[PDB]
């Protein structure tokens, strides 16, 4: 109360509701805690098995394989028929329906394709690995091409330009990696409407599906097109030609996947799903 | 074999490309998980199905666990609990969408109450008080989740009998503010639990809460037949929030109320 | 030592054509082996790291696929719906956990070492405890179905063992009651 104050006055913002967008701002909060320095440790080991880094990397979700489904060869298949064709975006529905109980459904997505999903905008590579489960007596010939634009709506050509070549004699397991090939950036994700979604590969064992025509054309949210041909049809040791066999897929994203700005449609769903259809 | 093939073109994307197309990059969970997103209305439509309910100067009380839960019908759902199938009626969050593909989870919660409400009929009133408290762990005792209605009115005016009996000792840690002059609230709440870490993948509303909190409000001629009061809650990751094994990507399905 | 010695704890016989799905608790099922069920008669708390093996008898005559996975602590919430879901789709999530990937033809398997993953501190073993029980699971089921070139039944078994023991607190309360493994 002894002296004056002088000073000049300054100019101030009342904020009352904080600031919920930035993530890199102090916060003006009050914690609920006896002493205004209490912590935990962030450490994962202190709960068990040591971590390979940091568990909370988005690294971690895009790096983990996921086997997908599978279809099938049936050796009564001529020079050249389609055997697999998908889309090269990481958002690959598939869905299920409950075997014991009452009706219920629910979807199913690859690490790749959750992580994702919160966000708008994607880009990188991805790697598709293939592995037909058949025995050392098998003798055939397919062949893998890529169509970075567009589609493959019809036979095309033999053209070694983008065609790869998997036979039989040398190994049952390959794996190849489609990199980013466009004129754009950056690419949308993909989303559903309903409970039911569009298909986006074809065929498959596990969903039911037996098509084996080209799909639809979605550019905007993919980076192409990936597709399965026959060259020579396999021979088993059993002269009956009237059998099959299968081979199966995984799906990862290659050391280069990206995401971007954040979306809100997942604000409609749930992980629960045990419960609903009354 | 595991045959290694030519890759379908190469990258050589340009080392900058964060300052031509965005504006940062986008890698991290723990810093994304930092932003705040809406969570569900925190309402109290449940009490006023009772045909005795207190009609004017009350107390409001909510009861709350501190984590957000899966939308749906959920187990014990608090939306509509006195029919077959109560129901919970919030929005995903990013923290309810990244959290039940981990193991563990420790670390604290960050909470924003936002208030709102008119009285329909009669003119308005003053804004009363909000007040936010943690509930701690007793053998004996605890405060049950839901809503409850405190009258704290005599015949002549206000008593401190029943004035006394609507608060607890209140020695866990309280936030009070006048809603006036400043109507939101901003609060912290640590872990505080004897057992290291919880399961993230739980579903059933009393399971999650065991760790509790409550909302007070003090209000003025209110009605014991209609709700006329309502909070916004905002929910964000604390400084301490921790998962730590990602094991799988459980399913999900799209659910509308 | 004693402990350290490897025991058969589950033996499946494995048709032709066939998409089964089977699961047992491999914590509880080697603790109740007779021959482990007197090593640690007299403590009450246990705290180790459970090391599987799986051995495959299969000839170069079959061709076919299997996966056994493990889920860790708190499957028991999450089980009445995990057994709902159809083999395929479970697949899918089961080759993303720790798994051994069983292959007929090579006749080949593999080891998986189970980390001690809890909330509490120790393992509480006495006459009723079900803390073993649930603490982690093993799920084998079918990725592709089994065939063979003819011009019928393969095996699969698996060895456990635990390394990296602490016994503590000694008392006089009975261990938890001993089982003979099924098989």
């Amino acid at each position: 109360c002894r002296p004056v104050v002088i000073d000049p006055p300054h100019k101030y913002r009342p904020t009352y509701v904080g600031n919920m967008a930035n993530a890199d701002i102090a916060e003006a909060v009050d914690k609920l805690s006896l002493t205004s320095k209490q912590e935990l440790t962030i450490n994962h080991d202190v709960i068990g098995k040591k971590s390979d880094g940091d568990d909370m990397h988005l690294s971690t979700f895009f790096g983990r394989e996921a086997y997908m489904d599978r279809f099938e060869w049936k050796t009564t298949d001529s020079y050249d028929t389609l055997l697999f064709y998908t889309h090269v975006h990481p958002i690959l529905f598939k869905r299920f329906e409950a075997t014991s109980g009452d009706y219920d459904v629910g979807m199913l997505l690859p690490p790749v394709g959750y992580a994702t999903i919160p966000f708008s905008f994607w880009r990188g590579g991805m790697t598709f690995r293939f592995s037909i489960v058949a025995s050392a007596f098998h003798r055939g010939r397919l062949r893998i091409v890529y169509q970075p634009q567009g589609g493959l709506g019809t036979v095309p050509g033999f053209s070694a330009a983008f065609n790869r070549v998997i036979d039989l004699g040398d190994a049952r397991d390959f794996e190849v990696t489609v990199e980013w090939n466009q004129n754009i950036a950056f690419r949308e994700v993909h989303t559903t409407g309903s409970n039911v979604p569009s298909a986006q590969y074809t065929p498959g064992l596990d969903v039911g599906r037996t098509s084996q025509l080209p799909l639809g054309d979605q550019t905007s949210v993919s980076n192409g097109v990936l597709a399965v041909y026959v060259v020579n049809d396999l021979v088993s040791p059993d002269g009956g030609t009237d059998e099959s066999v299968e081979v199966n897929w995984f799906v990862k994203g290659a050391p280069s996947f990206e995401v971007a700005s954040r979306d809100t449609k997942f604000a409609r769903w749930s992980t629960h799903w045990s419960q609903e259809e009354f | 074999g595991a045959i290694t093939l030519e890759p379908f073109g190469s990258d050589n994307t340009s080392p900058e490309l964060s300052k031509l197309h965005f504006g940062e990059t986008y890698d991290h969970m723990r810093v994304l998980v930092k932003g705040y997103n809406f969570y569900k209305a925190v309402l109290d439509n449940t009490t006023i199905t009772d045909p005795d309910n207190p009609s004017g100067t009350v107390v409001i009380r909510s009861t709350v666990p501190d984590f957000p839960a899966p939308r749906g019908h959920i187990p014990n759902g608090p939306d509509k609990p006195f029919l077959p199938h109560p129901e919970n009626a919030a929005l995903c969050t990013h923290l309810t969408w990244f959290s039940p593909c981990y193991v563990a989870r420790r670390g604290g919660i960050r909470w924003k109450y936002l208030h709102f409400g008119a009285r329909f009929g009669a003119t308005d009133a003053p804004k009363g008080l909000g007040f936010v408290n943690r509930v701690p762990q007793v053998p004996y005792g605890r405060r049950p989740l839901g809503n409850e209605r405190l009258p704290l009115t005599d015949v002549n005016g206000f008593n401190p009998t029943e004035l006394s009996q609507a608060f607890s000792n209140e020695n866990g840690g309280v936030y009070a503010t006048d809603l006036d002059v400043q109507p939101a609230i901003e609060v912290e709440l640590p872990f505080y639990s004897s057992l290291r870490f919880v399961n993230p993948r739980w579903d059933d509303y009393e399971k999650i809460g065991i760790h509790r909190h409550s909302i007070d409000l003090l209000s003025y001629r209110t009605n014991g037949a209609k709700c006329e009061d309502a909070w916004m809650a905002y929910v964000a990751a604390g400084d301490d929030f921790n998962l730590s094994w990602m094991l799988s990507c459980p399913p999900f399905r799209l659910v509308n109320l | 030592n004693f402990l350290s010695r490897p025991v058969r704890i589950m033996r499946e016989s494995i048709s032709l054509d066939e998409r089964t799905s089977t699961t047992i608790a491999p914590w509880d099922v080697y603790l109740r082996h007779p021959m482990i069920n007197k090593k640690i008669a007299n403590y009450e708390y246990l705290r180790a790291n459970l090391v599987l093996e799986v051995v495959v008898n299969g000839g170069p005559f079959f061709y076919g696929k299997m996966l056994l996975g493990y889920t860790p602590f708190g499957y028991e919430d999450s089980l009445k719906n995990f057994n709902r879901i159809p083999i395929g789709h479970q697949n899918t999530m089961l080759s993303q956990q720790p798994h051994v990937k069983i292959d007929f033809c090579e006749s080949t398997g593999g080891v998986l070492h189970l980390p001690f993953v809890y909330n509490r501190n120790y393992m509480r073993i006495s006459e009723g405890s079900g803390e073993p029980a649930s603490m982690g699971e093993l799920r084998l089921n079918t990725l592709n179905a089994l065939k063979n070139i003819s011009f019928s039944v393969a095996t699969i078994t698996v060895f456990a063992y635990l390394d990296n023991v602490e016994l503590v607190a000694p008392s006089a309360n009975d261990p938890i009651t001993a089982q003979q493994p099924e098989l």
